[PDB]
């Protein structure tokens, strides 16, 4: 699992932590560097957890289709990193699993590949790389979980529950607008049916 | 139901009564400890040769 | 709103 | 760069209402002049009116037939006469402090907006004369 | 001389256990602090029992 | 007060004072000094709410057909943090943020010879918002300020009611501004109307 | 934003503030001039806020259609004042936005205008200039918001909520009586359909 | 000492010093000067690396069309950082900021010579290759 | 007006100051010769009165410096009035605080007008100087 606290702090990640801290009424911190602030460290840990969780759900912007994963030429192993939030086949039933940290073909019962495999993959991205709406939902969900675990205020719980639903709705609107999905001509099956 | 009690000062030394009879500030054992009025339980001052 | 701790001045010695 | 105290509008001969975008403390600080062959200053209650605190209504419509291509709305805040003067016995009030600050701010703004009364760069990379003659240039070589 | 009388509300934000509030004054004016007070959001997950 | 003055006040200081007023607190005369937690908290929420509402997408702030030019040497187009939304002009979008740069996921390339044309939402100032939107931002900012830094639940019921009204008036502004028509303004039906 | 504190107090504005003060049981003030009365200053701030908000909604009496906004002849800039509560096109989709305090044509991506533009505009008006019904609604809404923020009495909340609903209804009755709208001959589309 | 100063642009450099004092970051205006003038935006085109320096997100130069960058202080006159409210504690910080902000506008007022023709060594009026209109 | 000149070949030291100055460091006295000479205060001129300066030495057109310029340069960075909490707010200090900004503004109204300005007829009055390097 990628370390969230071992790199430089971005302006957005620092802003995200301060937003999470505000949810229970904690004042903002100037830096994310360790100052023995348990609340900020807790907020950043939940921020990372929510960041991985929403990204792993799968969206048009972060689902990479047709990606080639290359094996090592002398070991024929393809690594299945913990940053692979989802690894799928491009079509049909998926055949690749995680076995010992390496890609495993469950149908052929082999972890050895002479050439790259083509997979539909979700790879973990920085919270800075998320769209603005998705950043808001991550912060809203992280703030809700932060308050539930470390303060538990029921009034804050109710409002943050509403905010997450609104934040997820706006991410749902982003997904469709980005997706541009059409059931007539953008459809896998129906588009062939429209040829006269 | 979750319940919680705090013992503000461990200033009562030890008690040899049954635990159901003891005050919250009295323990079972206290060796080489100092019961300060304003600093709580401390180690006793070191023995200087 | 969970109940508060009862203010106990308590005491010492044998009980 | 762009002047905010001097607003000049085209005169079409039929429009008599012109917008005042800038702030002002007194209607006397607003100066209305018609530009054309000459620059004629208008009087507060006989040549125009403050229809609203942001709108000036001319009594008569002026245009190129009258010899005036443009009309100018310019703020000229008094520098010698301050609107607020504090005294030793006076209660300090928020309105007095605001007016004192804003008046000095207007005077500072008008100095920074004084490129109107000189040749300064406009929005484009061109030195702007703003529809007035460069007199006394005399001989050229 | 500028002397004020009344209440001055100021934000003290966050955990009460980690908020240090102190009053400094090195001017020639007098100060007469009558009292103080605070408000905050309190929650405990267990009962006093 | 003498004179018929015509003066303005800063809208951000007014917005913060409305946020402070929502929790019953006195207004502040200034918003700088970095020593006022209330000013810092209200300003952070107001910026956060202003940023969040603009990112939702409206006819007035969704800029269509905007060209982002690459660097002449690195051929990289910066994906700004102030790009609240970046989409293709039509169809499925192909650009994502990868390390602060525009990335074409379909072609798997950060490099662009010429400028790309995108449907972009770029963050604007609170002063550049329409009046109804400014009211919605302040109402929403006041609501989240109470939840985070006041906590009174009867204020939440009030501000929830005010936000819902604040949002509908912005939705009225959206429809009046858009002027959308399903007969001739429609992308598809307008073609069906030709005889 | 137009200053509400910096001009002469009018009888209606003074009456409005004392109405707002009465909502929480405060006695009337003789003048709106600064007497360190925090309640009166708070009431006037909410009064101005509600005055801007209801006017920005848009009504037949305050929506100015076909207004020409003139540019500066030497800068070609049309100022978009903060007192422009709403700025639209006369027909169809609007094309003008606020960019840096000046009118910006988002379709042509230009802020330079060689001639005046025709817009459907709402401009801020004094509370005096509002119709009597609209003055009552502004005061009722300001009184409700004043009590919510500075007293919070729940009994006062319920009654002022009902009063605002009645106040808004009577403003809607004024809107239709003033508007005189007809769906047969006053309609943009149906009136053309009525010709035989 | 100057509230307006210009740096020549090369593709190598991205950091430019702010010598003057500004009350707000929005008071600093960054512009690209070439055949066309382009005002930059606070975060997409540059940033404040420190209190005294501006770092551009993208390098610029003659290839892009801009040979010089301009850092100018434009203190807001309409939007004042201080507005005294009735019934509020009169703080000396408010009075100083109100006095400083109007001073900055007046300080920029005496730097208009840059945006003017200028005078030659011979004492003539020298337009730096600029047309005179109206 | 914030800038004035006096040309005096004969033995004279006194020059009346037209403008109001808040501090003596604001008034700067220079010698307009072939090249301008900036004069320090103690060595060259004493303030015999708040209104007048007694410039030591004749400094007449016998020397190249001929006329003498009295220029007001108010310091923007330095504030003569700095408000401090706990100090009696004085009507004088409130008044002077605004004046220092106004004096800077007054000096600005003359610096820009110096190179080229507008006359009483509302026209840009040139001093008889050709518009060189002008682009068509």
């Amino acid at each position: 699992m990628r370390s969230y606290d071992m790199n430089v702090e971005t302006a957005a990640e620092l802003s995200a932590v301060n937003d999470i801290l505000a949810s229970i009424g904690e004042p903002p911190v100037s830096t994310l560097e360790g100052d023995a602030n348990a609340d900020a460290a807790n907020a950043r840990r939940i921020l990372n957890k929510i960041n991985r969780q929403i990204q792993s759900r799968g969206w048009t912007f972060n689902i990479e289709e047709g990606i080639t994963l290359l094996p090592d030429v002398y070991s024929n192993l393809i690594v299945y990193s913990d940053d692979y939030l989802s690894l799928m086949s491009t079509s049909g039933q998926s055949i690749y699993v995680n076995r010992g940290g390496y890609v495993y073909d469950r149908t052929s019962q082999s972890d050895r590949f002479d050439s790259g495999i083509t997979v539909n993959i979700i790879r973990l991205r920085d919270y800075d790389e998320m769209p603005e709406c998705f950043r808001y939902w991550i912060v809203t969900k992280a703030s809700r979980q932060f308050n539930n675990r470390f303060f538990g205020a029921p009034e804050v719980e109710g409002v943050l529950q509403e905010e997450e639903d609104e934040a997820r709705r706006l991410c749902m609107e982003y997904e469709m607008d980005y997706g541009g999905y059409n059931m007539l001509d953008g459809d896998a099956f129906t588009s062939g049916l429209l040829t006269r | 139901a979750l319940i919680s009690q705090s013992i503000k000062n461990l200033k009562g030394g030890i008690s040899q009564q049954p635990d159901i009879l003891r005050y919250p500030d009295q323990g079972s054992r206290q060796v080489n400890g100092w019961s300060s009025e304003t600093e709580g339980l401390q180690k006793r001052p070191p023995l200087v040769f | 709103k969970k109940s508060l701790s009862v203010a106990r001045s308590s005491g010492g010695g044998i009980n | 760069n762009v002047i905010k105290t001097v607003l000049t509008y085209q005169l079409d001969g039929s429009n008599r209402d012109f917008n005042i975008p800038f702030e002002y403390l007194a209607r006397k600080f607003v100066v209305v002049t018609l530009i054309g062959v000459d620059r004629k200053v208008l009087t507060i209650n006989t040549d125009y009116r403050f229809a609203t605190r942001t709108t000036i209504s001319l009594t008569k419509a002026w245009g190129p037939a009258d010899g005036y291509t443009t009309i100018e709305l310019r703020r000229v805040t008094s520098t010698t006469d301050r609107l607020v003067d504090f005294t030793d016995g006076s209660i300090l009030r928020a309105y007095d402090l605001n007016v004192a600050q804003i008046q000095t701010m207007h005077v500072a703004e008008e100095a920074r907006d004084l490129t109107t009364d000189t040749i300064g760069v406009n929005n484009d990379g061109h030195l702007d004369a703003r529809g007035r003659r460069i007199v006394n240039l005399a001989n050229a070589v | 001389l500028n002397l004020g009388t009344g209440q001055y509300r100021f934000p003290v934000v966050g955990n009460a256990k980690f908020n240090t509030v102190y009053i400094l004054s090195d001017e020639t004016t007098p100060l007469n602090i009558i009292g103080c007070g605070w408000e905050g959001n309190y929650l405990r997950r267990s009962s006093g029992i």
